[PDB]
RNA sequence: UUUACUUAUUCAAUGAAGCGGAGCUGGAAUUCAUUUUCCACGUUCUAGCAUUCAAGGUCCCAUUCGGGGCUGAUCCGGGUU
RNA sequence: UAGAACUGGUACGGACAAGGGGAAUCUGACUGUCUAAUUAAAACAUAGCAUUGCGAUGGUCAGAAAGUGAUGUUGACGCAA
RNA sequence: AAUCCGGUUAAGAUUCCGGAACCUGGAUAUGGAUUCUUCACGGUAACGUAACUGAAUGUGGAGACGUCGGCGCGAGCCCUGGGAGGAGUUAUCUUUUCUUCUUAACAGCUUAUCACCCCGGAAUUGGUUUAUCCGGAGAUGGGGUCUUAUGGCUGGAAGAGG
């Protein structure tokens, strides 16, 4: 039996991100002693597209606290932020939309992005087009922070964390059916050579475990354990429950 | 081209105002007017201290 | 009601002199002969005296105190006019349109110009008026 | 390269001391449509360049002639 | 004139794709080429370039929006829930 | 610009002109004599109602 | 509300419209009050204040855009700053400006 | 018990830059003797500016033309966090 | 570009150049791809629909290991199956 | 970073020959300009002028950019009128048929959309594009400034080439 496509991806030859066109790494301003005891100012210069990511990046240009010169920071968009607006990241930052705070200082409800998972990582969670998470609760005993990350699955994290507020630019974006096979090839050709993929049912017994047959069927179940080993994993990874669902939604 | 600019005189590199080369004229402008306006403004940030921490 | 009498401090924001200091010596606000529009005949600085300190040597003060007036004619939207003034009757008589054209006679003028903004920059009465508006 | 007008400032480059050669050339032409007239040229060689100077009278041209300096090796025609 | 009975824009597509994809299709590139009001020079001149910007024409202000409007209403609340939290802070 | 070189002779004001002129974006006018006889009608109307 | 005293100004009395001839009207200081539209920039809108303190005429923001001022004073344009220079039966130089 | 530790091991960031404790003013704070207490402790209308051991103040040096010390910028422990 | 006489042994896109059409059914929606040296298809792909894993001291995958790596100049409107 | 033309050999040429240039690296003088208003004047402005100090350090620009569609303008070519030469056909006809009439890199003066500046104040809304955008955040109009891709004129250069 081949190596086949899934394992394949991994030596990683081919299949690599394909970043030539892309603007910078979205991280936010390397939290710093004026960020955790007073505040600090940007102006965002240009908010310019980037490729591969769905939400433009924005140009926020900070001052060098520490020797004069200009320190300019690609922070991910949030929707309402425009050219020339100041934005201002800090402990004692004011709550409007586009100051970066940390979630120790917001309110509950408050609708934040790009929040850190560990202090001092640089922007880690809810980053895609049009998401947020929302701080529901706090916690003084022993700082932590109750947040709602954007599949629901809440979480619990540290309140010196930082987030951005808002929603982040770029909503509505997978609403448009991409209507054709060409904008799909234009679409993935800046992202990696994930496409266009070819389903295992169609191919050999070598080429995956789905194969074979004279008939295009699975064969034996396609949910594969978790405990499996890398190889045998090509279809419903330690699936639980499989089916179309019935009932409302928004579940307990 | 770029490097032809080494050879020809400073007054086809450079109009004779403030920021001249490189900003053009009313962008010159504006950043006097900000520059100044600003700094008149926040020389009132210090007299409503003068007046409102002192009626403390 | 009238805000650019004879005393007012401007910073000029069109010309060469982009950015710097001038007074108004004598406004023209329906116009003139020439110039159909309301201009001032300015009296301003160019090179700014440069900030000395405690420990500047004597001769060492005096070419940090070099000033550079000029003369000009400029309309009234290129002016910012500030709240601050200036007395400036000690050279009031010398602009005038006569010391415009027949340009011998600038220099005569700048030299007054110059004699009496060293004579207020030398006990520093005006502050504001000879510190470098920066930008 | 240049042409150079001046007559004064010709007979300046003509002394400059490293101008070693100079040429006329007579060029016929014509009036505005009607006569025909002679055209003189002088051109001296610089070290770089090569001035010239456009005579259109010959009344004038036959005095600058004259007037050349007589150490400067002159091809004429 | 008129020329279409129903598809307008996305007559351009000619016969394909079905049709509730191109009604779904008509009904965000009506949003996307249309040219919206600029929230500061007041004229109407803002054109999405590079899809989530959104430029003004004049005035040269840009801001990030939505995909393919300027600001989608789940995000028009967003500012609206902090413009009341804004204000438990104080009064 | 047969309407431009009217405009700028005086033979008419700016707002014929300008009514004219949408109306030549659109068909209205097959050729340059149709316009000018055009131009005669309705100037003469104008004529007539002053 | 203050529109209709507006009208009563733009029908009875002398007014101009627009920045650059508001400041023609205020350094001629002929200017009595100065209207603002919300959505000027903010640097105009201080350069505006300032030449309104040389001058000791009061302002009065209109709170709305340019269009809705555009819309207020009777013309179909937008208009961004409006200076009220002789008032007519309108009494706005006394109401709260 | 799973509690508590940081020094092993582990993770992450920074041209390892302002940690930890104490004090200093204000101020919530109510005094049950006098302070028993905690918060603050330079920047928010603006697409401007911010760089020369820092100006100022104060003591030297040997007055040259300049240099030096302290403060402006609270101490203590060197545990980068 | 339109039109009119007039004329040719009714000839005239004069050589060249240059669509056969219609009623239907099975099937794959399409445009695209492939067994280069026997198969270009009803296969493959695709949009569209749906499902499964996963909140990074993670998901999938690589490496003999390693202070190693791919997706990741990523963060659930995302990646992976 | 920076060059072209004309000619040349049996076989080389943007490389050789003749002419005309430029660029870099480094030397250096002379003139010019600046100065007793010690580091230039002019213009309301856009900016202009042969020049007209400037370190560390910071900022900005050029390098620097998709594809399609018409539109304008240039270059070369194609066509074509008069004219100065040469070759062909001529039983008849044809002021006819073919052909040469060329100008470089570089330099100086000058030349445009677009953009910008001044005056002015717009609804009986006005400009304007093949294509509907623009104006009280100031249009139309009067008058100016700039880029010089490009084009003209003069030099190169008619002494070359035909």
């Amino acid at each position: 039996g081949r190596v086949i496509r899934n394992q394949r991806k991994g030596a990683g030859s081919i299949f690599t991100s394909h970043t030539r066109l892309r603007q910078g790494a979205a991280k936010l301003r390397t939290l710093d002693y004026a960020e955790r005891h007073g505040y600090i100012r940007g102006i965002v210069k240009q908010i310019v597209h980037d490729s591969g990511r769905g939400a433009p990046l924005a140009k926020v240009v900070f001052r060098d606290p520490y020797k004069y010169r200009l320190r300019e920071e690609i922070f991910i968009a949030n929707e309402g932020v425009h050219t020339g607006q100041f934005i201002y990241a800090g402990k004692k930052a004011s709550l409007n939309v586009g100051n970066v705070l940390p979630l120790g200082s917001v309110p509950e409800g408050t609708i934040v992005s790009n929040v850190e998972e560990k202090p001092g990582d640089r922007g880690a969670l809810a980053r895609a087009s049009g998401n947020y998470v929302i701080i529901i609760g706090h916690n003084p005993d022993e700082n932590k922070t109750r947040v709602r990350l954007p599949s629901g699955a809440k979480k619990v994290i540290s309140s010196d964390a930082r987030g951005v507020i808002g929603v982040i630019a770029g909503g509505g974006r997978v609403d448009k059916p991409l209507l054709k096979a060409g904008r799909a090839f234009h679409k993935y050709r800046l992202k990696r050579n994930s496409w266009p993929k070819t389903r295992g049912v169609a191919m050999n017994p070598v080429d995956h475990p789905h194969g074979g047959g004279n008939h295009q069927h699975i064969g034996k179940a396609s949910t594969i354990s978790r405990g499996a080993v890398s190889g045998q994993k090509a279809g419903l990874i330690a699936a639980r429950r499989t089916g179309l669902l019935r009932g409302s939604q928004k579940t307990q | 081209r770029p490097r032809q600019y080494a050879t020809v005189s400073k007054t086809h590199k450079t109009v004779s105002r403030a920021y001249g080369g490189s900003r053009c004229a009313n962008c010159v402008k504006e950043r006097i007017i900000r520059a100044f306006l600003i700094e008149e403004q926040k020389i009132v940030k210090k007299v409503v201290k003068e007046q409102t921490e002192a009626a403390k | 009601a009238k805000f650019l009498k004879a005393g007012k401090v401007a910073v000029v924001v069109r010309g060469r002199y982009a950015g710097k200091k001038v007074v108004i010596v004598k406004p023209h606000d329906e116009g003139s002969k020439s110039h159909p529009f309301g201009h001032a005949l300015v009296a301003g600085i160019e090179r700014y005296p440069l900030k000395v300190t405690k420990k500047h040597g004597a001769k060492k003060v005096a070419k940090r105190t070099k000033i550079k007036p000029f003369i000009k004619v400029v309309n009234y939207n290129h002016l910012l006019p500030t709240r601050y003034t200036l007395d400036v009757e000690a050279f009031k008589s010398v602009v005038s349109t006569e010391t415009f054209e027949q340009p011998s006679q600038r220099e005569e003028a700048k030299k007054v110009v110059k004699k009496a903004f060293e004579e207020r920059h030398q006990a520093g009465k005006n502050q504001w008026f000879f510190s470098k508006l920066r930008f | 390269a240049r042409e150079i007008t001046d007559i004064k400032q010709f007979l300046e480059l003509t002394r400059r001391a490293d101008v070693k050669t100079a040429t006329v050339k007579i060029n016929k032409k014509l009036n505005k449509a009607g006569k025909p007239f002679r055209q003189t040229k002088f051109k001296v060689r610089g070290s770089s360049s090569l001035y010239t100077l456009v005579i259109n009278d010959a009344g004038k041209a036959k005095k600058l002639i004259q007037s050349l300096p007589p150490t400067l090796k002159v091809n004429r025609l | 004139a008129k020329r279409t009975k129903k598809v307008g824009i996305t007559g351009k597509y000619g016969v394909r794709y079905g049709s509730s994809l191109r009604r779904q299709v008509k009904k965000l590139e009506i949003q996307q080429h249309a040219r919206y009001d600029c929230s500061f020079c007041g004229k109407k001149t803002v054109k999405r370039g590079a899809a989530g910007i959104w430029t003004c024409s004049c005035c040269k202000k840009t801001v990030a929006g939505g995909a393919y409007t300027v600001s989608t209403a789940a995000a028009a609340t967003v500012r609206s829930t902090i413009r009341r939290l804004r204000e438990m802070v104080e009064a | 610009r047969l309407l431009a070189k009217y405009r700028d002779a005086g033979k008419i004001d700016k707002h014929l002109y300008h009514v004219l002129y949408k109306e030549s974006k659109g068909n209205a006018f097959k050729h340059k004599r149709a316009l000018v006889e055009h131009i005669i009608q309705a100037k003469a109307d104008a004529q007539r109602e002053k | 509300s203050i529109n209709q005293k507006l009208a009563l100004v733009i029908k009875s009395g002398k007014y101009t419209l627009g920045y650059k001839s508001t400041v023609k009207s205020l350094r001629q200081g002929k200017s009595k009050l100065i209207i603002i539209a919300a959505n000027t920039p903010v640097l105009r809108k201080s350069e505006l204040e300032y030449y309104a303190m040389l001058s000791k005429t009061k302002v009065y923001y209109f709170q709305g855009g340019n269009n809705e001022l555009g819309t207020a004073v009777g013309k179909l344009f937008r208009v961004g700053v409006v200076s009220i220079l002789e008032a007519g039966d309108s009494d706005i130089l006394t109401t709260l400006a």
